[PDB]
């Protein structure tokens, strides 16, 4: 969800991208600067559907 | 299909890397 | 997703018909004194 | 008439300006009559 | 045999301070008027008759507002002599009706063959190999793939790119909204190899000045350096042991260092020129099927391929009717494509 | 010693000669009020 | 040893063994026509040429042998729609099994002159060198071209002895094989005039038979054969292939923009034809006629022959494809079955509205509505909120006119929306669009596949002049320059001639 | 028949030669007249 | 064979004549828009694109 | 009846390398749009 | 070398390597030829362009 | 050295700053009533700044035509009264 | 046209007082390459 | 026909694959010296 809006973007190759189209996606914009390590999650899923990776890398 | 052969081709370029650093024409000098 | 089926096909000899050239010729070149 | 007359240093100088002075003209020109947007 | 055609070779042929050659009764008319026409029209010449737009000093615009248009879509792909029967001999009329343009365009092709020649002959004067002509083949590539091919496959010249800054600019977003270029795999190649040609010039060129042998005692390196001394003013051994510590490989070969910098940005520039002949057909890469036909079904399915075609959408409806005038689009604002709120 | 008209005298006049003319079109267009 | 880009400089001096390189490549060439052929006449179908002809089928090399006259199949079909006809032994099949068998023949050509390729022909007689007389071999070669290009037009196009070429009316609806006079006016340089094709031919012919007889009997001038390096073979290679890149540009160019040689019943319609609504001119002229003289509405339009109705339709623009959207036009927006019928759109007033047509640049296009003079007065608003020009608004109804929908009228907004949707890319037509699993996007046809491909050669090909030439006139620095080269030649002023050392 | 547009080509027709006329001439005459040493 | 075979790896003689190149390219356009400075040449080289790259940034 | 232009062929290995990176990097390049 | 029955038909065909005439020979005809040639291409170009506009010359398919 | 005199020994000799303290504002002058005059706007057929519309017409005078061009614009220029 | 003639003689009188100035040495230059 | 789409891959790469090892085991032969 890349722009907060619950508008989830898909980036992934098993999701349907092929090299062209795919991305890691940037966080969400719900989380706008604040950092984000896989600790301040609940959860992976959750760390995953806000973006999460992209600030990790 | 398509998701293996992307993922195959990416892989053989990393295994290119390995053979061309670490198994290159080693430099002479003359 | 409905992709062109002879994409595969078409990859695969993309990669294969060059690439064994390449080999041919290399591998010969070791072999000569 | 003979070349060494006239020091480089000072025909530097005042082309120099010379370019400035045109250049300036030019920007001046961005805020007034065409092209001013008013 | 010393007959009027050696004595002429002869005068064309002298050391002077602009070698001019044979080749220079091509390249120095054609360049001069091709630059010539460019300074004029920019000066002085308007765009109103065939694109609804001032384009010129005279009127107000600035160095990056200022163009020689296009002629009106009306002139199809009109040679535009100033003796043709559109202008008519009538100079004032010619300048009116985009006669500049092709007047820029056909100079500018052959004041470019010239140069070319410019490099073929000097060459085999002085004896070296002819590669810079070789390398030259690149920018005529793209100069005759995108002002001649490209209009050619289009409508009229109108289409083509106009001579100035902010006309350029123009004619990439128009490529981005139309054609979306930014997708086809001979642009990209292009880009690989600009962008990895500034890059192979800048780290030779710092290689070069950081592996430098003392060869003077000044803290200022370039006096130690004699255009005609033996030796190597650097040293490749141990540039080759940097690199190779650095980022696993690098060059130990010279000859082939120097090749490979000429063939990486020509080869760039020529695959960019392939894929615009396609786009003069409209022949683009604009879709993935296999995309549109899982969006079309599945409307949670969503990738940056689909943004971007939003974007390209947005771009063609707004710009259309501004960029277009002859097609007499009106679009209502009701039928404008917009998100929420903008 | 030296000539004064040569293919390099012609060369710069054919660029120079414009190039003021033109700079002094451009900057009486400075003036020009809509 | 040799580099992988040199391995066939080892032909420069074995003229045997490069004549069996080139027999090879021609063996190559011909078994390629061959089966190509055999390809298309396994995938065509031959049951409608008029809403499913070859250009809608991708056939590439079927439309080049029905050009020059082969129409026929043995199975009793021609393309021109006939049934039970005979066409001799050169039917397409007949011509793709002479291709065939020209390959087979070449091969084995190619193997004599690879194993016996030291014969005494190929050898100087003074020096006993490799060694061939370019001058002499053009002229023989120019010679032979210009007695075929003559027989080719003074027999083959004018029926004489031969069928003629293709030739059709202005809007591409009763082509057929015909003898063709030549034309020795000025129109004979109309390139829309098949005249002048056969007047080239027989004309252009005598004076390569003229200029062949000239270049076997008289020398070169020394000064052209040192400047040219007329010794050297590979000054053959640069010159023809600047020769056959100029041919190539503008083979792409009379494909693109049209000729007599490019009939759109073999290629398909222009874009050019679309641009400026060349059918849709002939068709509503077509239906002035009609009501002008007295017939209905219902009787004009359906008067209109379905052949000429397809041509209206922008699914059939070559310049609406895409360089990855593969295969025949029928796997887009499918095989065409039938003219609809054509559109007519009415407001409440009942005043006639007419759809704004989409222009070849855009993927997609807004739906819009004017009256005669060019007024919005209907569309398909984006932003429902402050719509003012709906068709619900404005109570748009379609009715439709000859075609299969004859003398129907649809008033619920969505059936009307739907066929003004269609009524963007001109005529509307019925389509199966499960045969062939078509995807419903736009494809090029023959035509644009045609140009593409010989402008990116003749562009590359130009590269291949220039390499091939510098490798001529620099053949002495080609491995590097001269080792004990004087700082004197390349410095400013030691000599008054660039290059020259007698001007010191 | 004489149309304008073909009046119209053989003016660009004498103009490129006139244009061509004069550049040789111009040039042979200065190569006649400037030579090198040998 | 290949004209990169002979450039040998560690020599110590220069591989190309810049007086030459110097020669081609100063009559192409005129004598003094050419280097014969290989280490003002290549630094110019490094400095062009990384100046113009700075500037991007 | 030996013929006398034959010549030995040669790749090198850096050249098998770049050969190999050059066909392996067009396939990840074109791949996307043969499966379209 | 092997000598063939049609080899030597042919033989005098291949037999002038080198042979020139002297200076400039035909040259200028050619020379000639050539000019009338780029004229041509020029009037059949601007034909096509409608530059060049001829009576009775329509250069549209309504022509046939 | 090509055997022309040297650009700096000419640029800094009294002989050619008495020749160009001439020439030069003489190429300016020129250039500045090329403007004033109002000749540049009628040799090139740029509009004034007055002469781009009529009095109350909004729409552009574009070229339609190929060969009736030059009538067309010549129809524009007298419908501005 | 006035107006032509108002810009031309700037560069009218230009041509002429650099030919008073350097004919002295212009016609030597032509005798000596003679 | 409705056949295996996968048969045509399965095919090439089932000549393919052990028809190259052939032909690089041969040519290497050839070039070995005498
Ligand atoms: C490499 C290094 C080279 C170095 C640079 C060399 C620079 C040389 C400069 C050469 C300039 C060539 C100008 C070509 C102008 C042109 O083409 O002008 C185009 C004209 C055709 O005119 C067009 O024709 C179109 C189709 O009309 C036809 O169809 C219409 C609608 O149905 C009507 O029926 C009409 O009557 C009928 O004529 C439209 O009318 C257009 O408005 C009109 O402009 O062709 C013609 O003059 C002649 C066409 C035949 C020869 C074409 C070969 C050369 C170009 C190859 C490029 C391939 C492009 C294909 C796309 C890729
Ligand atoms: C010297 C190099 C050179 C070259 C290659 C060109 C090339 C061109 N010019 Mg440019 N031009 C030049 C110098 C050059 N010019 C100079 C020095 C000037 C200043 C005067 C101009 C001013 C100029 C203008 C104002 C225009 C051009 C235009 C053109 C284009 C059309 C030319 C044409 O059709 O002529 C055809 C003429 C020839 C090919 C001459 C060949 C003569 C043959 C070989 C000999 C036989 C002729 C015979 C003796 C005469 C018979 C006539 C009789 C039957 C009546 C073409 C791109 C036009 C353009 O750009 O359109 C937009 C245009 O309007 N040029
Ligand atoms: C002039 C050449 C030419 C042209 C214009 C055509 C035209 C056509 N062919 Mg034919 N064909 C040809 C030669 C040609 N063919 C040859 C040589 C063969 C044998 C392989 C065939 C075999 C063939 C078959 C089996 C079929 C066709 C079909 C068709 C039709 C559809 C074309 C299509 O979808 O392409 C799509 C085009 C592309 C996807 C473009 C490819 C772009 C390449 C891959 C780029 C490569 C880039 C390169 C790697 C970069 C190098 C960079 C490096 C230098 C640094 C069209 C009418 C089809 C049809 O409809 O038949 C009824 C069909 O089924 N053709
Ligand atoms: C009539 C055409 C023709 C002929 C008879 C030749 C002949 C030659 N070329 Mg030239 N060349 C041509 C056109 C031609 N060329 C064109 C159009 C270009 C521009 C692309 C070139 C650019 C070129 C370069 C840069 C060089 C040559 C070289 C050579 C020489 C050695 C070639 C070799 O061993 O390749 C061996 C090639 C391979 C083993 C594999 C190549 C695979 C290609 C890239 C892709 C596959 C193509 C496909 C099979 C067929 C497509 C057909 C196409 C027409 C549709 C040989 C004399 C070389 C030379 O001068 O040596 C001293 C050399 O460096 N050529
Ligand atoms: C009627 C008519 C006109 C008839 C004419 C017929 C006729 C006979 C005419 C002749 C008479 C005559 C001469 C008339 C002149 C008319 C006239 C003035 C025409 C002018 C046309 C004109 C102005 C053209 C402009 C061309 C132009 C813009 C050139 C720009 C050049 C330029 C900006 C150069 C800077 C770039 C530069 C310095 C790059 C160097 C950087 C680089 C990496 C170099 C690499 C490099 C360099 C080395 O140095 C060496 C060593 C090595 C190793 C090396 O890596
Ligand atoms: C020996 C080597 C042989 C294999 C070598 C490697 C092959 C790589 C594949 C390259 C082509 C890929 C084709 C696209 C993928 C595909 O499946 O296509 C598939 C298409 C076939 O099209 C199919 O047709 C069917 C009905 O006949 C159905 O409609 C299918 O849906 C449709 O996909 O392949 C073609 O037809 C292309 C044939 C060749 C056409 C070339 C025309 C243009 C050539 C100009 C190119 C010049 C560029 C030079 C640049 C420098
Ligand atoms: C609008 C379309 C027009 C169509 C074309 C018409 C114009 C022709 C185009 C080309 C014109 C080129 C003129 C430049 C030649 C020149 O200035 O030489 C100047 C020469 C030689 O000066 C000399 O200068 C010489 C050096 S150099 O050649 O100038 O480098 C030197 O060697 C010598 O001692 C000295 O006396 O002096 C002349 O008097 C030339 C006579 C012209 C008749
Ligand atoms: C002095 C101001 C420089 C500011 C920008 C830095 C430019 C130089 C850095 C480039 C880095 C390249 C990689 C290293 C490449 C490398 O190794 O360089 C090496 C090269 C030579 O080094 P030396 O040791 O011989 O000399 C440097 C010191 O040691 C002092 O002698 O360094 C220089 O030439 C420094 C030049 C300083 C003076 C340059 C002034 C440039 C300003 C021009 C105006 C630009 C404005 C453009 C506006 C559009
Ligand atoms: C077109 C034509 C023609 C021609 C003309 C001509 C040839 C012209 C020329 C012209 C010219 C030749 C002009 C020029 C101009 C120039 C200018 C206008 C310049 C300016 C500059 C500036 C402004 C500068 C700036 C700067 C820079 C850039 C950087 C450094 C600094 C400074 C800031 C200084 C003829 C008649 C044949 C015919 C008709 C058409
Ligand atoms: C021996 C013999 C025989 C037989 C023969 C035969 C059987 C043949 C066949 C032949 C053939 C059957 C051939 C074929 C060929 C083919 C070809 C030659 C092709 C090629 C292709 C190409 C070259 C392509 C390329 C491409 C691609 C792939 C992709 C896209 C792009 C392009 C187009 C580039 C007989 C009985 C007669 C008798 C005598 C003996
Ligand atoms: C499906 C894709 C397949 C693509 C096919 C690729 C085919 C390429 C064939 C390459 C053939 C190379 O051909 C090979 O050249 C070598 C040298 O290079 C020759 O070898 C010759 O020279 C070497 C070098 O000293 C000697 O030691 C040797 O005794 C002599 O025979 C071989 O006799 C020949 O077999
Ligand atoms: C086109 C130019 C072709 C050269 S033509 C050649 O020129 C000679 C001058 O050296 C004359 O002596 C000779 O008679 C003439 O035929
Ligand atoms: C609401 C669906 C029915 C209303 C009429 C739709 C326009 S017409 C419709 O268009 C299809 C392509 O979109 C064709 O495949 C089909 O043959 C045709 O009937
Ligand atoms: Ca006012
Ligand atoms: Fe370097
Ligand atoms: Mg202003």
């Amino acid at each position: 969800d890349i722009d907060g809006i619950r508008e989830p973007v898909s980036g992934s190759l098993l999701y349907g991208n092929n090299i062209i189209t795919g991305a890691v996606v940037p966080s969400s914009n719900a989380i706008g600067l604040h950092f984000y390590p896989i600790w301040e999650a609940a959860s992976l899923d959750e760390w995953l559907y806000n973006g999460g990776p992209y600030q990790l890398i | 299909m398509e998701t293996i052969t992307y993922v195959f081709i990416f892989a053989c370029i990393i295994a290119l890397f390995f053979f061309a650093i670490f198994f290159r024409e080693p430099p002479r000098i003359t | 997703m409905e992709v062109n089926q002879l994409g595969l096909i078409a990859t695969a000899l993309f990669v294969l018909v060059p690439s064994v050239f390449l080999i041919i010729l290399y591998v010969q070149t070791e072999s000569q004194q | 008439s003979e070349g060494g007359r006239i020091p480089l240093w000072i025909v530097a100088t005042v082309a120099g300006m010379g370019v400035i002075v045109i250049v300036g003209l030019f920007f001046y020109g961005a805020y007034a009559g065409l092209g001013s947007s008013l | 045999e010393r007959g009027w055609f050696d004595i002429l070779d002869d005068w064309l042929k002298r050391d002077r301070f602009v070698f001019v050659g044979w080749s220079g009764i091509l390249l120095f008319p054609c360049a001069y008027l091709a630059l010539g026409g460019w300074l004029t029209g920019t000066t002085f010449v308007t765009s109103w008759y065939t694109h609804g737009l001032a384009s010129s000093y005279l009127e107000g615009c600035n160095f990056l507002t200022v163009a020689v248009s296009t002629p009106a879509n009306s002139m199809g792909h009109s040679l535009l002599l100033l003796w043709g029967p559109e202008a008519q001999g009538d100079f004032t009329r010619w300048c009116q009706l985009g006669g500049l343009w092709t007047f820029i365009a056909l100079h500018g092709a052959f004041g470019l063959i010239g140069f070319m020649l410019r490099q073929f002959e000097i060459a085999r004067l002085v004896g070296v190999r002819p590669y810079n002509a070789i390398a030259f083949s690149a920018p005529i590539a793209v100069f005759v793939s995108v002002f001649l091919i490209y209009p050619l496959g289009q409508s009229s010249w109108f289409f083509a790119p106009s001579f100035g800054v902010a006309a350029i600019f123009r004619f990439l977003l128009f490529f981005q909204g139309f054609h979306n270029w930014t997708l086809n795999p001979f642009h990209m190649m292009g880009v690989a190899g600009v962008l990895g040609g500034a890059l192979l010039c800048a780290i030779h060129g710092a290689t070069v000045e950081n592996t430098l042998f003392q060869d003077g005692e000044g803290a200022s390196t370039f006096r130690a350096f004699n255009p005609t001394q033996a030796e190597e003013t650097y040293s490749m051994v141990t540039a080759n042991r940097f690199w190779s510590q650095i980022f696993g490989i690098a060059f130990s070969n010279k000859r082939w260092l120097h090749f490979f910098m000429l063939f990486v940005p020509v080869t760039g520039l020529w695959m960019s020129a392939i894929g615009v002949v396609g786009l003069a057909l409209n022949l683009r890469s604009y879709d993935f099927i296999s995309q549109e036909i899982r969006a079309a079904e599945d409307p949670e399915f969503e990738t940056f391929y689909t943004k971007n075609l939003l974007l390209n959408e947005g771009i063609r409806a707004w710009m259309a009717p501004q960029d277009q005038p002859h097609e007499n689009f009106v679009f209502p604002e009701e039928v404008l494509p917009r998100g929420n709120a903008l | 010693s030296y000539p004064i008209f040569t293919v390099r005298w012609v060369a710069v006049h054919t660029l120079a000669v414009p190039t003021i003319f033109f700079l002094g079109a451009i900057a009486a267009m400075q003036f020009i009020q809509r | 040893g040799l580099p992988w880009y040199r391995v066939h400089t080892v032909l420069i001096n074995d003229p045997g063994r490069l004549i069996a390189a080139h027999l090879m490549h021609t063996a190559l060439v011909a078994g390629w026509a061959g089966s190509m052929a055999l390809y298309e006449l396994a995938t065509f179908d031959p049951s409608d040429p008029v809403l499913n002809p070859m250009w809608r089928q991708g056939m590439f090399v079927l439309p080049f042998m029905a050009r020059l006259g082969v129409t026929g199949s043995w199975s009793g079909w021609s393309i021109t729609g006939e049934t039970g006809i005979d066409p001799g032994f050169w039917s397409f099949e007949g011509v793709a099994l002479a291709h065939i068998v020209l390959s087979g023949l070449l091969f084995l050509a190619a193997c004599w002159h690879w194993v016996y390729w030291d014969l005494e022909l190929f050898r100087d007689p003074r020096t006993g060198e490799p060694a061939l007389d370019l001058p002499k071999m053009f002229g023989i070669h120019l010679f032979l071209a210009g007695l075929l290009c003559f027989g080719f037009g003074a027999f083959h196009l004018t029926g004489l002895f031969g069928p003629g070429m293709w030739v059709s009316d202005p809007y591409g609806l009763t082509g057929s094989v015909q003898p063709v006079a030549p034309e020795w006016g000025p129109d004979g340089f109309n390139p829309y005039n098949p005249g002048g094709v056969v007047a080239h031919h027989i004309a252009a012919g005598i004076v390569g038979i003229i200029a062949g007889l000239f270049h076997i009997l008289v020398r070169p001038p020394q000064r052209l054969y040192k400047a040219l390096r007329m010794g050297n073979i590979e000054t053959v290679l640069s010159s023809s292939i600047a020769a056959v890149f100029f041919a190539a540009f503008v083979v792409a160019g009379t494909m693109w923009y049209g000729s007599a040689t490019t009939p759109i019943e073999l290629f398909g319609p222009t874009r050019y034809q679309w641009d400026s609504s060349y059918f849709q001119q002939e068709i509503n002229r077509r239906v002035q006629a009609s009501l002008a003289s007295g017939a209905t509405l219902e009787e004009a339009w359906s008067a209109i022959p379905e052949k000429l109705a397809f041509y209206d339709y922008i699914g059939n623009n070559p310049a609406k494809g895409g360089l990855f959207r593969t295969g025949p036009m029928n796997k887009g927006d499918g095989i065409a079955q039938a003219w609809k019928g054509h559109a007519v759109f009415r407001n409440k007033e009942g005043e006639e509205l007419f759809v704004r047509r989409m222009p070849a640049f855009f993927e997609s296009f807004p739906v819009i509505l004017t009256d005669k003079n060019g007024v919005v007065k209907a569309d398909i608003p984006f932003r429902r909120a402050e719509s003012k020009y709906s068709f619900e608004q404005q109570g748009v109804t379609v009715s439709f006119y000859g075609g299969e929908l004859n003398g129907q009228t649809f008033t619920d907004p969505p059936t009307v929306k739907s066929y003004a949707r269609k009524a963007i890319f001109g005529e509307i037509f019925e389509f199966d669009t499960e045969t062939l699993n078509s995807d419903g996007i736009f494809r090029t046809s023959p035509r644009g596949w045609f140009t593409f491909a010989h402008a990116v050669f003749a562009l590359l090909f130009f590269f291949g002049h220039i390499w091939h030439g510098a490798r001529t006139l620099f053949r002495d620095v080609f491995s590097g320059i001269d080792p004990e080269l004087s700082p004197e030649q390349v410095e400013w002023g030691f000599y008054q001639k660039v290059g020259d050392v007698t001007t010191r | 028949t004489i149309t304008p547009s073909l009046k119209g080509f053989f003016i660009g027709l004498l103009s490129g030669a006139v244009v061509l006329g004069l550049t040789f001439a111009v040039l042979i005459a200065i190569s006649q007249i400037d030579k090198v040493q040998r | 064979e290949s004209a990169n075979y002979g450039y040998k790896f560690g020599q110590e003689e220069e591989t190309y004549n810049i007086v030459a190149a110097h020669g081609y390219f100063g009559r192409l356009i005129f004598q003094y828009a050419s280097f014969n400075n290989s280490r003002s040449l290549h630094f110019f080289l490094a400095a062009w694109p990384v100046v113009g790259v700075w500037f991007a940034a | 009846e030996p013929n006398p232009n034959r010549q030995p062929v040669e790749l090198n290995r850096t050249s098998l390398y770049l050969g190999l990176l050059l066909i392996l990097v067009l396939a990840l390049l074109f791949s996307s749009y043969f499966f379209n | 070398a092997r000598r063939t029955w049609l080899g030597d038909i042919l033989r005098p065909l291949n037999s002038e390597y080198g042979k020139v005439a002297p200076g400039w020979g035909t040259t200028p005809l050619m020379a000639v030829f050539m000019g009338l040639f780029l004229v041509f291409l020029l009037i059949i170009l601007e034909i096509y362009n409608s530059t060049l506009i001829l009576d009775g010359v329509n250069v549209s398919w309504k022509a046939l | 050295t090509t055997g022309e005199r040297p650009f700096s020994d000419i640029i800094t000799s009294v002989r050619y700053w008495v020749i160009h303290s001439i020439t030069i504002p003489a190429l300016f002058i020129a250039g500045w009533l090329f403007v004033s005059t109002g000749l540049a706007y009628d040799v090139f057929g740029t509009p004034r700044p007055d002469s781009y519309y009529a009095q109350e017409q909004r729409s552009i005078p574009l070229v339609t035509d190929r060969f009736e061009a030059k009538q067309q614009v010549e129809t524009f220029l007298e419908q501005l009264k | 046209d006035w107006r032509v003639l108002v810009v031309l003689l700037p560069v009218l009188l230009a041509a002429g007082w650099a030919v008073r100035n350097i004919l002295p040495y212009a016609v030597k230059q032509v005798q000596k390459l003679l």
